[PDB]
């Protein structure tokens, strides 16, 4: 049993977008299917619901701009958004809330005018004259990107990782990520992999 | 149907039980005998995870350290033998009637021994320099409690202008806190000085853990 949202992306204010949701092991036509959303600030917000009988419910916030629908044959849930507003930016989830709630991984919807930009990755390694050896702190600085959604990976095997929340500066996002390992293994190539799908970019830099 | 929970739990000692309260303006007890209350968890940088549904049914994968009880209007999520990995924000919610409503979430606070920040400063990378930019970064990792200040000194002078700080949530394995401090400035300005210090004044020792190059 799995629900999969899709269709999210960057859209200009006043624009429109259609989210879809497929499912495995769940027959949409039998329940009150819903769409919910969360702004990184947290706390879910109900967006729309459609009963088994096809009755639609919407909160005032989207009442005449959003349209929830369902294709009972193909078993697909839709969310037609229109006259998109900045305050609509969030992660949208497809959800079967009755009984045991099930929801998808979510799809990001960004309502902005700003131009999307790939991230600039800068290595943070110990310069000249610094306490190193017994466990050293290495890291990668990622700045100059827009669609916040960005993920950093260190060799795919990190437990001493520290990914810091991204802060917005002059319209561009900047976040850093630190790692730590003993110098005894320091000379074994340390590389950070920064992924940023909204830019279709993936940058990797091996420190020192 | 408004569900209300406190924003933060009282600090909890690892290995002991934690309690997270939640209240609804209306009874969630349905005539079929089932109480339509569910709990989900939001960990730092992950998707919401269902914990309990219908008041007392654990979702597969959820260890039995978790349990929920309560009347139709007042509920308690209980977590026994709290582990470091339990940190995050616990949300109660109701699926009794439309429209679906949710609690504001309660952040589970984990208590542990004081710890000093392992500071690490880094000078602008050659790459960033070739692009005209010059930002100096220094981490203050794995400290406790999350209270700290951080101070920058350019050539012995106090600079707080172009400084940006970012804090992480409580570590799911260390129960500690980490912070990042980045002093961003023009390459021209950067070369206009030679000494850069990262000061970390934690509520311990009374003596700041400075680092500079």
């Amino acid at each position: 049993a799995a629900l999969l949202e899709s269709g999210g992306g960057l859209v200009k204010p006043g624009g429109s977008l259609k989210l879809s949701c497929t499912a495995s092991g769940i027959t949409f036509s039998r329940y009150i299917m819903s769409w919910v959303r969360q702004i990184p600030e947290k706390r879910l917000e109900w967006v729309a619901s459609i009963s088994s009988g096809g009755i639609t419910y919407y909160p005032d916030s989207v009442a005449g701009r959003f349209t929830i629908s369902r294709d009972n044959v193909r078993n697909i849930l839709y969310l037609q958004m229109s006259s998109l507003r900045s305050e609509d930016t969030a992660l949208y989830y497809c959800a079967r809330g009755q009984g045991r709630p099930y929801w998808g991984q979510g799809t990001l919807v960004t309502v902005s005018a700003a131009k999307t930009t790939p991230p600039s990755v800068y290595p943070a390694a110990p310069g000249c004259g610094d306490t190193t050896g017994s466990s050293v702190t290495l890291g990668c600085l990622v700045k100059g990107y827009f669609p916040e959604s960005v993920t950093v990976t260190w060799n795919s095997g990190g437990s001493s990782v520290h990914t810091f929340p991204a802060l917005l500066q002059s319209g561009l996002y900047t976040m850093s990520s630190s790692v730590t390992v003993p110098s005894s293994t320091w000379p074994s190539t340390v590389t950070c992999s920064v992924a940023h799908p909204a830019s279709g970019t993936t940058v990797d830099k091996k420190l020192e | 149907a408004a569900l209300t929970q406190s924003p933060v739990s009282n600090p909890v000692t690892l290995g002991t039980s934690a309690s997270i309260s939640c209240r609804s303006t209306k009874s969630l007890l349905h005539s079929n005998g089932i109480t339509y209350l569910y709990w989900y968890l939001q960990k730092p940088g992950q998707s919401p995870q269902l914990l309990i549904y219908q008041m007392s049914n654990l979702a597969s994968g959820v260890p039995n350290r978790f349990s929920s009880s309560g009347s139709g209007t007042d509920f308690t999520l209980r977590i026994n033998t709290v582990e470091a990995e339990d940190v995050g924000v616990y949300y109660c919610a109701q699926n009794l009637e439309l429209p679906p409503t949710f609690g504001a979430g309660t952040k589970l606070e984990l208590k542990r021994a004081d710890a000093a920040p392992t500071v690490s400063i880094f000078p602008p990378s050659s790459e960033q320099l070739t692009s005209g930019g010059a930002s100096v970064v220094c981490f203050l990792n794995n400290f406790y409690p999350k209270d700290i200040n951080v101070k920058w000194k350019i050539d012995g002078s106090e600079r707080q202008n172009g400084v940006l700080n970012s804090w992480t949530d409580q570590d799911s394995k260390d129960s500690t806190y980490s912070m990042s401090s980045t002093l961003t400035l023009t390459k021209d300005e950067y070369e206009r000085h030679n000494g850069y210090t990262c000061e970390a004044t934690h509520k311990t020792s009374t003596s700041p853990i400075v680092k500079s190059f």
